[PDB]
């Protein structure tokens, strides 16, 4: 096509748009699985703490929502005649939000399992679990911020 | 102490050896001894329906309900049940109960699957509620002749409706039979229900005959035994037709364990509320919420709580049911305990009920309370 | 052929159309196998809870239905003379729905095994199992949404 | 099918009601290969339409 806008250019954008939702879904799945095993082991004895312990599963689902947001915003910028600059920016944004969400999902799963099993026998540990899970949530938030700041520059003054 | 069945089809195999396919000319073959008047009593189960309105007149399970009608040792408890049935079959009040359980005698794939996963889970709970209810009538003070086969019939009937829920949910999910007959043949294995009399009905609409090992005729018999007696129908002011069908009604209601003060009106409808005057009187309303707590916190708490209540010890329920289970935590095994957290308000309401009647526990297992 | 529409272009579309049903079938197979081992270990003692515990197997089969939907919709857009843009979009949609369904199938299998084994001896844990399994189902749903939004742009104004 | 069939046979040796549940889970394992067969047939039906 053009030296600035070759034909292989939408490949990187499609790979980024896929990899965002892929790695955030893997992180959310690990968090949901580990925390759900912790809840199902805990709430045999205290079934009244069942809907109180549901917090790590929700904080794992917010990561998949982050990946969905970045995948939609990248997907509405693909084109047949785009540059390599746009594809590289889209690939970087996808990798950023995906691997940040993967790390945050691993941390949320492990901390949520330990916190539910500990708060079954100590009622003052639930707020400490919430604090550590918020510190695990802001990592995926930082990945979302870096992805949005990349995506805001993908089409400024590109020829 | 009240029931002992068997499954020996080889002890009296002469009655099932030859191809006996006639209801007539079977009483001479059913004698088989020097006893005549008591061999006719075991033939009385199928004899009023032995000629009128039936296919082929000898189905292969209609003999084992007549062979194992064991009146050879005892001829008193079944005769009392036979003096009571067909004396209960006279009022329209039994007949209008036997007409409520009967007729006249894409995104749409996620909805239709959920309607049949709800069917498989409600009937899977209610089946389990009769398995821990046939070991409450095993406790001393109860009886087993009327209580056991009435609720063994219902637990078979909920096992078939639960099987039709997820067989239908499988064939709708894998598309958008022979499996229902494989589970129907499976639930007839092992034990079998005790023999209850036939409950014939004769009126102006015809001459009907139900079976009492059907889950829909059992479900209409207990709705008849529910309500209390009134000022009429048991006084000697009305000797017309009442005292032979009302004292037969009360001798079954007492045979479950329900005193004639106990009302127990059902609940299921398509309306908002039921009525005003037949409401439970807040001592059993607080107590019925305590039994529903015992059904839905554990699979094993209803039997040792009724056992603790027949002794008058229904204040020690919070301590006699507590047990400990392990838990892998971040510090090791901890061995925490699970207790029924009955509040003091509903622990007092279990005292004013002296003993739970078996009729009250069977409405609870059907969702009618 | 053409610089915009080379000859190697249907390779990426065929790989995406295969990989959708492949990875969703792997996820559904893991979920069905793990949950079925849990059901067969549980229902020796309580055979009356057999048709009540069948829910994780159905929620595993819905993932394979998602992959089948995306494979049919990609398969009815292949052509001999398509562009690289269309093949890259089809490959991205296939990878999205496939790896999201794989993660959701792993989570459904592990949570369903633990939940059936726990609900054998705690009747109030069944609704908590259903809640956590719905949180594991929406991940494959998000992958399905990203695949449909990619596939809706595969042939808009392509020359 | 292999894993569910092993567990189901070993479980149904001592519980006769588990056989129909084994059949249900095995049918859910069979439709996956059926879906692969459907995708393969829909691909193969387009292999020679208007190819030059």
């Amino acid at each position: 096509m053009t030296e600035l806008c070759p034909v292989y250019a939408p490949f990187f954008g499609a790979i980024g748009c896929a990899s965002a939702i892929i790695f955030t879904s893997l992180g959310a799945a690990y968090g949901t699985a580990k925390s759900g095993v912790g809840i199902c082991a805990t709430c045999v004895l205290r079934p009244d703490l069942l809907f109180k312990n549901i917090v790590p599963v929700i904080m794992a689902g917010i990561i998949a929502i982050y990946g969905l947001v970045v995948s939609v915003l990248v997907c509405y910028s693909l084109g047949q005649k785009q540059a390599l600059y746009t594809g590289f920016i889209q690939l970087g944004a996808g990798l950023s939000v995906g691997l940040s969400g993967l790390a945050a999902g691993f941390a949320i799963g492990i901390v949520g399992d330990a916190g539910v099993r500990g708060s079954s026998q100590q009622p003052r540990l639930f707020v400490g679990m919430i604090l550590i899970l918020i510190f695990a949530e802001v990592l995926g938030l930082y990945g979302l911020i870096v992805a949005l700041l990349l995506n805001s520059r993908a089409t400024q003054d590109v020829v | 102490a009240s029931v002992s069945e068997g499954v020996l089809r080889k002890k009296y195999t002469k009655f099932f050896q030859e191809n006996i396919k006639t209801h007539l000319d079977l009483k001479q073959a059913l004698l088989k001894e020097e006893k005549p008047e008591t061999a006719l009593l075991a033939y009385s189960l199928v004899s009023p329906s032995g000629y009128r309105g039936e296919p082929l007149t000898e189905r292969k399970i209609l003999e084992v309900v007549s062979l194992l009608d064991e009146v050879k040792v005892d001829g008193d408890t079944y005769q009392q049940l036979k003096n009571t049935f067909d004396s209960i079959s006279k009022d329209p009040r039994m007949q209008v109960s036997l007409e409520n359980q009967y007729p006249g005698k894409g995104v749409g794939l996620l909805v239709a699957t959920g309607r049949e996963l709800h069917k498989a889970s409600v009937n899977g709970d209610a089946e389990a509620y009769h398995h821990q209810l046939e070991q409450i009538s095993q406790l001393p003070g109860r009886d087993q002749r009327l209580s056991m086969p009435m609720q063994q019939t219902l637990a078979i009937g909920h096992a078939m409706l639960s099987a039709e829920g997820a067989v239908g949910a499988t064939l709708g999910m894998a598309t958008g039979y022979g499996l229902n007959n494989e589970v129907q043949d499976q639930l007839k294995q092992g034990p079998m229900s005790g023999v209850l009399p036939r409950l014939e009905i004769s009126n102006v609409k015809g001459d009907f005959t139900f079976s009492m090992q059907e889950p829909a005729a059992v479900r209409a018999l207990m709705a008849y035994l529910g309500p209390k007696e009134d000022t009429s129908m048991s006084s000697p002011q009305a000797p017309k037709e009442a005292q032979e069908m009302e004292a037969a009604r009360l001798t079954l209601k007492q045979m479950l364990g329900s005193s004639p003060n106990e009302h127990l009106v059902p609940d299921v409808d398509s309306l908002l509320k039921l009525s005003d005057e037949d409401m439970p009187s807040q001592t059993e309303s607080t107590a019925n919420g305590a039994f529903k707590k015992l059904l839905s916190e554990d699979w094993d708490w209803l039997m040792p709580a009724v056992r603790a209540m027949d002794k008058g010890e229904a204040g020690k329920i919070n301590e006699k049911l507590t047990y400990k289970l392990p838990l892998d935590a971040a510090n090791g095994r901890v061995y925490l305990d699970k207790s029924p957290n009955l509040s003091d308000a509903q622990l007092d309401a279990l005292d004013k009920l002296g003993s739970p009647s078996q009729l009250r526990l069977m409405y609870l297992a059907e969702g009618w309370i």
